[PDB]
DNA sequence: CTGGAGAATCCCGGTGCCGAGGCCGCTCAATTGGTCGTAGACAGCTCTAGCACCGCTTAAACGCACGTACGCGCTGTCCCCCGCGTTTTAACCGCCAAGGGGATTACTCCCTAGTCTCCAGGCACGTGTCAGATATATAC
DNA sequence: GTATATATCTGACACGTGCCTGGAGACTAGGGAGTAATCCCCTTGGCGGTTAAAACGCGGGGGACAGCGCGTACGTGCGTTTAAGCGGTGCTAGAGCTGTCTACGACCAATTGAGCGGCCTCGGCACCGGGATTCTCCAG
């Protein structure tokens, strides 16, 4: 298939599905490291890490929409680090 | 050596390039540059720091050692990131 | 004494007038709560409940399902211009993304 | 019908008990001491049915993954007349065996690991089975384990469990095994319990026979305990663990702090070796060849191998409960240049049997065997050796007894020596004490 | 040994008036309980403030009517006010 | 004499970024506010400081939107603001 | 009844607001676009400011009615009795 | 009866402890309110007040004028990262924009 | 007849004179400081109220205010403030 | 490249002014004291679920190489702002009038909270069958 | 002519059961609330005056924008190795409940001083009109 033919096919699949896209063990290990710096030896509910993963993946998907409109405004189809930075600046964060 | 066949990455690296590409595909991104994997990890880490710091402030106030689902839901609500489904 | 009738039955509503009154009295909103305040509020919450479930049930039907699931609810809220303004800052779990490619 | 060798008297006696149960309509569990040749007795039972009662219906043998090449060999050698087929493989290979072998009905015995069953329970459910024999039946001690249920579903005329260790933790477990066999005779756990009487309930359905009475010729085993003291790196680490101030962070950051939610585990990883804990090993280069022996008290005492390699060829085993420990022992052995072998639950099936055999050869160069108690401490047979060192102790005492019996079995003619590295004044002392308390209730009943 | 109140039975009684044939999942019913809790807290927060600004001790239906008019978008506000005033008239009879 | 295109634009930026005066003319804005109010209720009267509170809030909003709009045009490698730059800024803000 | 005063927001006054915002050069169509943006913002603030006055049963819009309307929309203003 | 000593004098504060307690009691924040709560809150309100007025006073002296005015307050809040994070959604009346041009727009 | 209106102005002045003795403040800058004190009072009191409801307590206390301050204020401001408030309660409880 | 001219704020010193600090008087909320009753700290107990090892299987990610979509530097292009001056209109300032309606206080009397008592909606509980989630054989 | 479409299990929903504690009855309590009426702050247009601001027109050079060519980087799929995911097993940290006992806060009445508004005025600094560099630009 040509460059970008499979890229559109993936966009359609993932937009239809409602599943979590990051792996669960690799993400749980990151939540627990960040926390140890605030307080030590905490334990965690199994549902609390899933609330963090849902909230994280919702935040990143929404930021990738604003990044793609800031890329198309500059007449490109490729997203770049500067487009993420303009989106985060206009949102005030 | 047998003592050392396995080697460990940092925990940020667990968010893999294949994992970020799917998120951008759900967001409707067609082509992506190489430097975005480093940039995206930096951005998620800042998001997790701000939510977790508060979820732990609530836990300490209640005098508990376990972080609950409600501690996470109240922290997201206080920042304008309301979440449905996990109670409250 | 006479046999009990629920205040929701008197108002002609399915949501609970009594629970709503207790919630308001114990939530520290005002030092007094009126008698019509719980009835007006229960009517509004049931109306808003019905508006979402009507759109969600249509989305379940177009998808050939009998059972409403979290995806059907997202589709309903995000395709309605007033519900998406009421709910512009909430995240629904296991709720997908409306399909759109530029 | 048996061909390769005659049976021992007890073994003949066993089949008589077994065949009475089929006639009786009862099922039961045979429980000779470990390594007394239960396998052969079962092969004979499946051949009685082909030769005398003429039932060739499909039967099932569930065996641990390690014993799959032994189970097969045994059937062929002693009773070549029965035909057998065995399942193991990836998804593709598994399907082909179903399509070209299992479904054509050209066989009378299926032998498969407990794992390949859960993976393909359906094809198994279709058939109707005559006998279901499960070797090593402690895998279904919990009433609710996934496998315990799937096993119960399949249709069956008669059932036999073979377990060396009837008792593992508490009576509820015994009820669980009794239910799968005689659901009618044991409707509920509560009933079995409370009513409790030793031997009276057990006699009809259980047959136990200890090696000492049946095989007098066997040399009796030696029990020894080596208490040890901690090295110095260990004394520091052990202390800092308890104090929760290990600090230690690879990526600078002022050393951060380690997370120690569960403390008993951390202290035990260090009582074995401080090298296990990251950053304790000195320096980026590593490769110091002698620091290992002296940095761990149990490894200092392991200099005993050198006397034994020269002290004739009394071969030794060094069992363990953690993979990393076994790693060290392998790099150390390489520095001394001894001859060694190692099994693990990570290793492929084909390799396992090869390494049981090179070592069991009559005149092999190999001297030490390193084997994880879970993966290799159940069901394999390794009789050439004569000494046992157990690097670590286990909570359940029966996990330990079994590893000790890999060597002591029929064919052993030299005393089996047992030696256990324990640390004298630490929580390791508690773990050992605890395993002993559980055995008291069992007491090796006759 | 501890009960947990929720709106779930009320959401189901309304569901069957709107769509007699359909059912609903447990995940979806948990989102529906969260919607009712969020909307309740919004309307009662504006009512309370309104009373304070005007120096009053009581929350009445007139404060809840104004809170609904401040919170809802225009087509929902006009219908929600019609449903509230119909209920209060019927209740008073 | 003549200064060059864009030189006086810089003096105007500096002069208006020093002062705190209101820039829109007051009386014209007062008529705009009142005209809008008739759509909601007839014969409203108004406090004089209520119109100044509306003007302060209105000029603060427009100045801040023009800053976000300028970033977008520089991002697109231009110096002139265009209608699509106001539309991008409002869309990314969530308006 | 007042006629259209949105043309009373002059081209010079919109340009001074763009200058305080740091804008060097401006396209001609910004002015029509800016007037609609201003009108939508004022319609949202005045609507709520009047809802408050009506609740209070007053005919005069007060500075506090405006300050409360802005406070709801996430636009706190200091200075007017807040 | 002994001579009165206002609670702010007992805690060593300039802001009013007594008024803060009334405001909390009558403001619908809780069923009850403790006696250490108005003391803690009055101390924080006075610290945050002194934090602003210190930098405002310096902006007034930098402009060579003796009275603080509303622009001086804007220059203080915006030039400090934490006060600008605390007051990030606030407009101050008669407050100018900090002086600033993007370097792309400056002459060669 | 004409009713009184309360404000923070006399405390704001007394704190200015402690910080910069010779300086003053115009009436418009006073209106802005009076607005600031009321905004920050309402933010702290709203968070302190909720935290008690979450944990099912009916009393607001210095501990709930301390947590409210750590949630609302930025990082360094929060540290100094927390010290000022715990100091004031230590002095007050020595003299109640 | 750069001297020169000539419009830009920029200091400087005088002139007037109603903003800000002072005080007065006296108003009405903070103070103290005593009392009441119940929020919440303490200790104890139970037992759910969180944390640490292994084992098992095979989706998944890893790196490799291939090749061409599209990133982005120069150029030419010729339109639409900028800035100037002019003329022009409507902003500002001040002055003075009528009367809408914010505000006060006063009066009276409907409203809701309190208490105790009571019995039916709603809680969790344990089954069951089906909606869906793929297995099972077809079918053309 | 092959991928649904036939075909087939199975945890999740939905039923009803038993159970128990918030909702509902029906009076007394005493304040908030409403409505009358009063006063006089502050609002609405009157005019004229006359500055400043907006408006118009149009010379001219800045930036917006299309196109070309160039070149390295992102996407593709291969085989490969990796460890997510799932079962099993051990254990006991610490959420949760109930129970008990006593420091605390709210309340009352009474009390007297910080803080309110009113009436005041000499000094901060807006404003005008004098000269100072010093921004920028252009024709030598
Ligand atoms: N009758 C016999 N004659 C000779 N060797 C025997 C006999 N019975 C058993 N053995 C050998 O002794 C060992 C018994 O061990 P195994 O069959 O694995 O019994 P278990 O299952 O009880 O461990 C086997 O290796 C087998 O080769
Ligand atoms: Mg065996």
């Amino acid at each position: 298939y040509r460059p970008g033919t499979v890229a559109l096919r993936e966009i359609r699949r993932y937009q239809k599905s409602t599943e979590l896209l990051i792996r669960k063990l690799p993400f749980q290990r990151l939540v627990r490291e960040i926390a140890q710096d605030f307080k030590t030896d905490l334990r965690f509910q199994s549902s609390a890490v899933m609330a963090l993963q849902e909230a994280s993946e919702a935040y990143l998907v929404a930021l990738f929409e604003d990044t793609n409109l800031a890329a198309i405004h500059a007449k490109r189809v490729t997203i770049m680090p500067k487009d993420i930075q303009l989106a985060r600046r206009i949102r005030g964060e | 050596a047998k003592r050392h066949r396995k080697v460990l990455r940092d925990n940020i690296q667990g968010i893999t390039k294949p994992a970020i590409r799917r998120l951008a595909r759900r967001g409707g991104v067609k082509r992506i540059s190489g430097l975005i994997y480093e940039e995206t990890r930096g951005v998620l880490k800042v998001f997790l720091e701000n939510v977790i710091r508060d979820a732990v402030t609530y836990t300490e106030h209640a005098k508990r050692k376990t972080v609950t689902a409600m501690d996470v839901v109240y922290a997201l609500k206080r920042q304008g990131r309301t979440l449905y489904g996990f109670g409250g | 004494r006479a046999k009990a009738k629920t205040r929701s039955s008197r108002a002609g509503l399915q949501f609970p007038v009594g629970r709503v009154h207790r919630l308001l009295r114990k939530g520290n909103y005002a030092e007094r709560v009126g008698a019509g305040a719980p009835v007006y509020l229960a009517a509004v919450l049931e109306y808003l409940t019905a508006e979402i479930l009507e759109l969600a049930g249509n989305a379940a039907r177009d998808n050939k399902k009998t059972r409403i699931i979290p995806r059907h609810l997202q589709l309903a809220v995000r395709n309605d211009e007033e519900l998406n303004k009421l709910l512009g800052r909430v995240t629904i779990a296991q709720g997908g993304v409306l399909p759109n490619i530029q | 019908y048996v061909k390769w060798g005659k049976l021992r008297d007890y073994q003949v006696r066993g089949l008589n008990w077994l065949i009475s149960l089929y006639e009786n309509g009862i099922n039961g569990i045979l429980a000779d001491e470990m390594g007394l040749g239960k396998t052969l007795q079962t092969i004979s039972l499946l051949g009685y049915m082909k030769h005398y009662r003429n039932i060739p219906g499909p039967h099932m043998v569930l065996v641990p993954k390690s014993t799959l090449h032994n189970w097969m060999s045994e059937f062929k050698r002693w009773v070549p007349t029965l035909r057998s087929v065995c399942l193991i493989g990836d998804k593709e290979q598994r399907a082909a065996f179903v399509r070209d072998v299992l479904l054509p009905g050209e066989w009378d015995v299926c032998v498969t690991s407990y794992e390949m069953l859960i993976k393909e329970k359906s094809v198994f459910k279709k058939f109707n089975w005559r006998y279901l024999v499960i070797d090593e039946a402690h895998r279904i001690k919990n009433e609710k384990s996934k496998l315990s249920e799937i096993v119960r579903e399949f249709k069956t005329t008669n059932r036999l469990l073979l377990t060396g260790t009837p008792l593992q933790n508490n009576l509820h477990e015994l009820w669980s095994l009794l239910n799968f066999l005689l659901p009618d005779v044991f409707n509920s756990a509560d009933d079995f319990d409370s009513w409790f009487r030793l031997h009276m309930v057990l006699r009809p359905f259980l047959l136990r026979r200890i090696k000492a009475d049946v095989e007098k010729s066997l040399p009796p085993k030696k029990e020894v305990k080596i208490y040890v003291g901690l090295s110095k790196m260990q004394r520091e680490w052990y202390t800092r663990i308890l104090m929760k101030d290990i600090d230690i962070l690879n990526s600078a950051g002022k050393m951060d702090k380690m997370r120690l939610l569960n403390i008993l585990m951390q202290l035990r990883k260090c009582c074995n070796h401080p090298y296990l804990f990251d950053g304790a090993e000195p320096g980026p280069p590593y490769t110091t060849d002698m620091h290992l022996v002296t940095n761990s008290g149990k490894m200092v005492v392991l200099d005993k191998l050198l006397p034994k390699l020269k002290e004739q060829g009394s071969r030794v085993l060094i069992f363990s409960q953690m993979t990393r420990v076994l790693d060290i022992l392998e790099d150390y052995c390489m520095w001394r240049n001894y001859e060694y072998c190692r099994l693990d639950g990570q290793t492929p099936h084909d390799e396992r049997q090869d390494s049981i055999n090179a070592y069991n050869e009559p005149n092999s160069t190999k001297f030490v065997f390193m084997l994880s108690t879970r993966a290799g401490g159940l069901g394999i047979n390794l009789a050439t050796a004569d000494v046992v060192i157990l690097y670590d102790s286990d909570w359940n005492p029966q996990v330990d007894l079994q590893a000790m019996d890999r060597a002591h079995r029929i064919g052993q003619t030299k005393t089996v020596r047992v030696f256990r590295f324990i640390t004298d004044n630490t929580v390791e002392e508690r773990i050992v004490e605890r395993a002993e308390m559980k055995l008291r209730l069992d007491s090796i009943v006759i | 040994k501890t009960r947990k109140e929720s709106y779930a039975i009320y959401v189901y009684k309304v569901l069957k008036q709107v769509h007699p044939d359909t059912g609903i999942s447990s995940k979806a019913m948990s989102i529906m309980n969260s919607f009712v809790n969020d909307v309740f807290e919004r309307i009662a927060g504006e009512a309370s403030r309104l009373a304070h600004y005007n120096k009053r001790s009581t929350i009445t239906s007139r404060e809840i009517q104004t809170a609904v008019r401040l919170l809802l978008p225009g087509e929902l506000a006009k219908h929600a006010v019609s449903e509230g005033t119909k209920a209060v008239t019927k209740y008073t009879s």
